[PDB]
């Protein structure tokens, strides 16, 4: 996260960290939505242009953290993935459409004051809240900033980062790009003419874009960090997955065994 | 309207420097690589495991900053250079109907205007900033005993303990990974050890004392972690794993033999340990 | 709106931070989101 800020330990319990087993390497952020389901950006697992296609074995998530460095026995719980769920109509060949994925933990975890789940946007809360102008919250351990020093990754913070970004209106979003947009994704950030700034960056993806409902002091994950051209550049905005609009799919896949 | 601020300038490269004599393109593409190679290196000094502590932060931010302020420069350089490239590309088309050639994107475009005055100044700041870091550290260590690094002997002593204990858990792992009733909890153990232990090939260095302390307790706990979850009882003494004393593929005999003893350990072990565990489960 | 038997537990309590919410503790940049909700009144 660019223009980020050290989170306050216990600020994003539902914040998972998709970590790769070997070579030990940080892949993406994620989202805990229950005690056995975690939600992330579909491309964090699969993305052929970068020869990416991980599987349950290749990695393991880590919930209830803060320091990306050291192991935190006191609060850190490490769990292995049972089955992996990428979206069918997921389009990477062209523009990362339906860039969302579901992960089913091999064993249900015990929620502590640090591993609590998040809520999914509501059919009504979606409308009441998803309006251009409103600010959401993005968290992750992604690139601290953009670097000409390409060919190098390790540029992340030490602790979890948090940045609150306002929603941009459809026109602009589409306008600020030569990449085709879809109702299945939204863009957030600060307009150049504005003062503040910030953005999520690489190795941030999977992470949540939450908002807190004033009608019930609860946090709903409106979006997933998905893509963007550069990072916190001036003129382009960061694109997240429109989680609510996809909630139809989600359901369709969790409540699977039965029908 | 057309005015922008954002002067996050903290680079030690003199402004009136980019007006120098541009480096011969051929000899340029190289200096660029030099540059990159410095950032690459410098950054690494941070991801150095030994520094993953709470006392080092204020001194790591220091560097990190020094490193970005310089990188910012170069970015702003490229970000500017491109805008001037686009134009001279346009005025290039309006001369050649044959757009046989295509315009390079910001991500393809490389820096083409880099004086030497610029290059030196950047390196003299990073080469600098780092020496600065080494200081910040050497200091923080003369004030935090356990943090001062070991000696080739010392480090070997710790490292050896840890590796033994670790290999002592791999006994537990192998022991129950086949136990269909505990297959998972075993796997999480094994995978959790690999996690802390470090990449197999180049594992986290057991530099200072503290690292030795923690590593044991983190491995200590991770082991108890297994028992709490399988309920099973921790034996006050389990054999260690010698890759040559009982290989799962080269010394099966001593391999299954190792597991027999271990299972028996856990089978006859008392509930005395539950009162000592590292993590206060509950 | 899922059945624990398939979605797991936590649904009910979702969104409430045991170290903030369920303790009347607001975080360093919470009101900031409420600043985006209503600029008047
Ligand atoms: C998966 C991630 O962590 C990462 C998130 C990037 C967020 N960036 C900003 N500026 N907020 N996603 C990516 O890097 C994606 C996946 C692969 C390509 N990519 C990009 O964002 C490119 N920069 C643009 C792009 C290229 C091809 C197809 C879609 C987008
Ligand atoms: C890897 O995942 C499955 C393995 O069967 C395969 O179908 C898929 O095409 C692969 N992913 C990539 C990189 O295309
Ligand atoms: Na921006």
């Amino acid at each position: 996260i660019v223009e980020g800020q050290d989170a306050e330990v216990g600020l994003s319990p539902w914040q998972v960290m998709l970590f790769r087993k070997s070579p030990q390497e940080l892949l993406c952020g994620a989202s805990l939505i229950s005690d056995r389901w975690v939600l992330t950006a579909a491309h964090c697992l699969l993305y052929p242009p970068w020869d990416k296609n991980f599987t349950v074995d290749d990695l393991l998530v880590r919930i209830g953290k803060h320091s990306r460095t050291r192991y935190e026995r006191k609060v850190e719980k490490i769990s292995m993935l049972d089955k992996i769920y990428i979206h069918p109509r997921y389009n990477w060949k062209e523009n990362l459409d339906r860039d969302i994925a579901l992960l089913k933990l091999k064993r249900p975890i015990e929620l502590s004051d640090y591993i609590h789940p998040v809520c999914l946007p509501d059919k009504q809360t979606a409308a009441k809240l998803l309006h251009a102008g409103f600010k959401g919250r993005v968290t992750g351990w992604g690139n601290r900033r953009e670097t000409w020093t390409t060919s190098v990754a390790e540029v992340q913070p030490s602790v979890l980062q948090v940045v609150n970004l306002p929603l941009v209106e459809r026109p602009v979003c589409k306008a600020s790009t030569r990449i085709r947009i879809t109702d299945n994704m939204f863009c957030a950030g600060y307009k150049p003419g504005e003062g503040k700034r910030g953005d999520a960056c690489e190795g941030d993806s999977g992470g949540p874009f939450v908002m807190k409902s004033p009608y019930n002091n609860r946090w709903y994950q409106m979006g997933i960090v998905s893509w963007g051209e550069g990072c916190d550049r001036d003129g382009k905005y960061g694109f997240y997955t429109h989680v609510f609009r996809l909630k139809k799919w989600i359901q369709k896949v969790i409540d699977r065994l039965g029908s | 309207m057309i005015v922008t601020k954002d002067y996050s300038k903290e680079s030690r490269v003199n402004e009136n420097s980019k007006y120098g004599t541009l480096i011969s393109d051929w000899y340029l593409k190289g200096r660029l690589t030099s540059l990159e190679s410095q950032f690459i290196n410098a950054l690494d000094i941070l991801e150095t495991y030994h520094y993953g502590e709470k006392e080092y932060k204020d001194a790591k931010d220091k560097l990190m900053t020094r490193i970005l302020g310089e990188d910012q420069y170069l970015l702003e350089r490229k970000k500017v250079q491109y805008e001037e490239y686009k134009k001279l590309y346009q005025k290039y088309k309006e001369e050649n109907p044959t757009s046989k050639l295509k315009l390079k994107t910001f991500d393809q475009y490389t820096i083409e205007d880099l004086t030497m005055r610029e290059y030196n100044e950047l390196t003299e700041s990073l080469k600098s900033a780092v020496k600065d870091f080494e200081k910040d550290v050497e200091k923080i260590e003369n004030q935090h005993h356990d943090l001062k690094p070991f000696t080739d002997e010392m480090e070997e002593k710790a490292t050896s303990r840890v590796d033994d204990l670790a290999n002592k858990a791999y006994s537990v792992y192998f022991a129950f990974v086949r136990d269909t009733q505990h297959k998972t909890e075993a796997l999480e153990l094994k995978a959790k050890v690999d996690l802390v232990l470090g990449d197999e090939d180049k594992p986290h260095r057991i530099s200072n004392e503290r690292i030795e302390k923690e590593m044991i307790k983190d491995l200590e706990s991770i082991i108890e972690d297994f028992f709490i979850e399988t309920g099973l009882n921790k034996p006050g003494n389990i054999t260690s794993y010698d890759s040559s004393k009982h290989h799962y593929k080269n010394h099966s005999e001593g391999f299954e033999a190792l597991v027999k003893e271990t299972r028996e350990a856990v089978a006859n072990a008392d509930e005395s340990w539950k009162t000592k565990t590292v993590k206060k489960y509950g | 709106f899922f059945n624990e038997k398939t979605f797991g537990a936590g649904e009910a309590d979702c969104g409430l931070r045991p170290l903030f919410e369920k303790k009347q503790v607001q975080d360093q940049t919470e009101k900031e989101l409420f600043e985006s909700y209503i600029e008047g009144r």
